[PDB]
RNA sequence: UCUUAAUUAAAAGUGGUGUACAGGUGAGUAUAAUAUUUUUUCGCUUAACUUAAAGUGAAGGCAAAUCCUUCAUAUUGCAAAAGGAUAUC
């Protein structure tokens, strides 16, 4: 309706939630390449 | 830090040099790595001209002071002069024009 | 380099319970070398200190510190912050700012960061405008940084209150835009005022401070003020350059502010939003705190250059103080009744005193 | 080949060139009758007229060769200098509706920065604008808010000799030592006799 | 007169590199040694020199720092860094 409506319903709810999730996908990452890492050393032991 | 310099010799009013690979950081007239020539800094006259010009005698192996150019010696401002007239590296001063 | 903190001038018995507590054991530590007051927060050195307890010698008098349990001796800061600064009702009493700051600047407390806002209000309103200058001139020492978007737009708030409480006299219309001046001239050349916190509020808002609409129509409203006055030779050398400056800022200002552009939709979108970004201009109660001088600035303006000749000026600051007029009346209606705002924005606005 | 540069603003006569470099140079002054004379005497010459020691008169060599390439040393190329004396002011630009540009540039002490057109309106080498109204650079003394006077002073463009302190490395320790026997041995004579 | 914030010049320093080069002497020292030459095969090298690539972020201590301490990041995972200076609009 007016600035003072609009401006007070937008908050850091939306911020917030994204830095989180943000934080959580590198993490992913760094689990993604120690899962990988662990898939190089597993097929070179029974390969040996 | 190999250098290509020179080694004063001679006697006293009687300048002469070699032209030598050696490390910075020794004597002046040390035996040096290689010697790659000399140089006789009295300009010479020859014997049978009457025209008055000078010339300098100065012997020089091109060929194994280029590979130590190449492999990263460092020349004393001396033998930069003499490396760039005989045209391997370019001068390092000149004239100002203006 | 400088003299040791102290607070011996205090008129109520709470104010130096809070200073002293905080001296004694957040302050005067730092003055000791690195290694000595490692030995204060350790346990295996509570014998030792018990029987010699550390000296350093300042004024003579030596200083004497004994074992402090980091955990449980150590005062909270922020609250004995508040503690002191709540109990300060004298001259005597806030001159002390300048050495408490200067002392948790050397203890590199984090303070809040609407703390400054804090202080430049309960002091100026006091009658103490010089003593914030001041400390924010001897930055170097006192930490008070101008990092806040807030804190800039609460000290010019100051500056130009004082000026109009005596209705714009020359004498001191005169020194409140040295200080305007003085402040837009730290925030671009001084070093000291930058950081992160800075670096941040600027990227919302796309406007260094020392360029930011908001801050530079402090300074066209002090000019405008002087010119109104007359627009004695020595007076006419000096009110004819009023006028090449009011023509210079105000056809300045409506380059950086947009067109039908209020003080809500001047910045970002996103700059609203983060509490610690701009987010106070949201509440009706601050933004007539800080849209009544603009308000009036715009409107002073538009008619003296409008005198002088000028169409499109006399247009575009009619179209800013058109669009600020139009929210500020908005903030008006929403803003509680019995609020700071309501009342400033009746008295400058309204003229109703 | 012995070519003479015109005198500038800021070096307008001999007695303020050897003042500038230095080297205690301007003992010499008189010998030199001109400003050609300067620029024209040789090696001999300089030594018969008593140039010397011969580091002083391979320095006035050497800058006597600097000043005909032009590479004068701070502040000499200004343009507005009287009785050696130059003022420099800043010149605002706004590069951008968010910035501005500012320039140490040198104006006679009368006229207004703005006031000045293109073509006199110097920018001096070598000194630069700190944050706003400061103008930093050597031998930039203040005068006023936005104003640094340059003068000329004896050795500003000297390319200083290093010197010793105690005596260098090898005699730092005794020199200090010998030093301190000297003041032990005063005390004695004041308050032990 | 006092008190802030700066400019400038000097004087001591802090840090970087160099004083591991040059120069002097022959007191001591009695030797076959992980010494040395030739051919074949090799390995190491975190300063300086030469060519190139990538990276040059964040705090604290000393009055301050390219000083000291420490962190992030750097194929996987262990392992680094420092800033200073001059122009243009
Ligand atoms: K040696
Ligand atoms: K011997
Ligand atoms: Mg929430
Ligand atoms: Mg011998
Ligand atoms: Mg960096």
């Amino acid at each position: 309706g007016d600035a003072f409506q609009r401006r007070e319903k937008a908050n850091e709810d939306f911020a917030i939630r994204q830095r989180e999730k943000e934080k959580l996908l590198e993490l992913k990452k760094k689990l993604a390449e120690q899962q990988k890492h662990l898939k190089t050393l597993s097929d070179h032991i029974d390969e040996i | 830090v190999l250098k290509l310099r020179l080694a004063r010799f001679g006697r006293t009013n009687a300048p002469f040099y070699n032209i030598v690979v050696a490390h910075a950081r020794t004597a002046r007239n040390s035996k040096p790595l290689e010697v790659i020539g000399t140089y006789d800094p009295v300009p010479k006259k020859d014997t049978y001209d009457t025209t008055g010009k000078l010339h300098k005698d100065i012997k020089l192996d091109v060929t194994r002071a280029k590979y130590w150019i190449g492999v990263g010696a460092q020349p004393t401002d001396t033998v930069w002069r003499l490396l760039s007239l005989v045209g391997i590296l370019d001068p390092k001063y000149k004239k100002p024009q203006p | 380099t400088y003299p040791v903190v102290s607070f011996n001038k205090t008129s109520s018995p709470e104010l130096k319970e809070a200073l002293e507590t905080l001296r004694e054991k957040v302050i005067l530590p730092t003055y000791l070398p690195p290694e000595l007051r490692q030995k204060i927060f350790n346990k295996k050195y509570e014998k030792e200190l018990a029987h010699d307890p550390v000296t350093i010698q300042i004024d003579g008098q030596p200083q004497r510190f004994s074992y402090i349990n980091m955990l449980t001796d150590m005062p909270n800061t922020p609250k004995n912050i508040r503690a002191a600064l709540l109990s300060m009702k004298n001259g005597g009493d806030f001159a002390n700012l300048s050495g408490l700051l200067e002392g948790m600047h050397r203890a590199n407390r984090k303070l809040p960061y609407w703390l400054s806002a804090q202080i430049v209000r309960k002091a100026c309103k006091a009658g103490h405008l010089q003593l914030i200058l001041n400390m924010v001139r001897d930055v170097k020492r006192t930490g008070f940084t101008l990092e806040r978007h807030e804190t800039v737009n609460e000290l010019l708030f100051w500056i130009q209150r004082f000026a109009w409480k005596s209705d714009y006299s020359e004498p001191e219309t005169r020194k409140a835009l040295r200080e305007v001046q003085e402040i837009l001239d730290a925030l671009e050349g001084d070093e000291r005022h930058m950081s992160k916190d800075r670096k941040r509020q600027q990227a919302l808002t796309r406007f260094p401070y020392h360029r930011d609409p908001q801050f530079l129509a402090a300074r066209l409203n002090l000019t405008a003020e002087l010119a109104a006055r007359r627009a004695t030779s020595e007076q006419q050398l000096n009110s004819a350059n009023d006028v090449k400056n009011l023509v210079k800022y105000a056809e300045q200002l409506v380059r950086l502010w947009p067109a039908d552009k209020a003080l809500l939709d001047m910045y970002t979108d996103e700059a609203y939003v983060a509490r610690v970004d701009l987010r106070y201009l949201i509440k009706p109660q601050v933004h007539l705190r800080y849209a009544s001088f603009t308000l009036q600035a715009l409107k002073n303006a538009a008619k003296i250059v409008g005198q002088l000749g000028h169409g499109p000026l006399a247009a575009q600051l009619i179209n800013r103080a058109a669009a600020v007029e139009a929210e500020s009346q908005l903030a008006y209606a929403k803003v509680d009744d019995g609020m700071a705002g309501q009342k400033i924005y009746e008295m400058v606005v309204g003229g109703k005193k | 080949l012995p070519l003479i540069p015109k005198p500038t603003p800021f070096v307008p006569d001999v007695p303020t060139f050897l003042t500038l470099i230095g080297r205690d140079l301007k003992q010499h002054a008189d010998k030199f009758p001109t400003w050609e004379a300067l620029f024209t005497l040789t090696t001999d010459q300089l030594r018969e007229l008593g140039v010397e020691p011969p580091r002083a008169r391979r320095y006035l060599l050497r800058w006597r060769q600097r000043f005909r390439e032009g590479k004068f040393g701070i502040g000499g190329d200004l343009k507005h200098v009287e009785n050696g004396v130059a003022y420099l002011k800043i010149h605002e630009k706004e590069a951008s509706p968010t910035r501005t540009s500012r320039r140490v540039v040198n104006v006679p002490a009368n006229q207004h920065v703005e006031e000045v057109s293109e073509g006199e309106r110097v920018k001096v080498k070598g000194y630069k604008v700190k944050g706003v109204s400061t103008i930093v650079g050597p031998y930039a003394l203040p005068v006023q808010k936005g104003v640094a006077k340059l003068a000329v002073t004896e050795g500003m463009w000297e390319d200083k000799r290093g010197h010793k302190v105690d005596g260098g490395e090898r005699r730092r320790a005794e020199v200090r030592f010998k030093r301190g026997v000297a003041e032990r041995k005063a005390l004695r004579e004041k308050m032990g006799f």
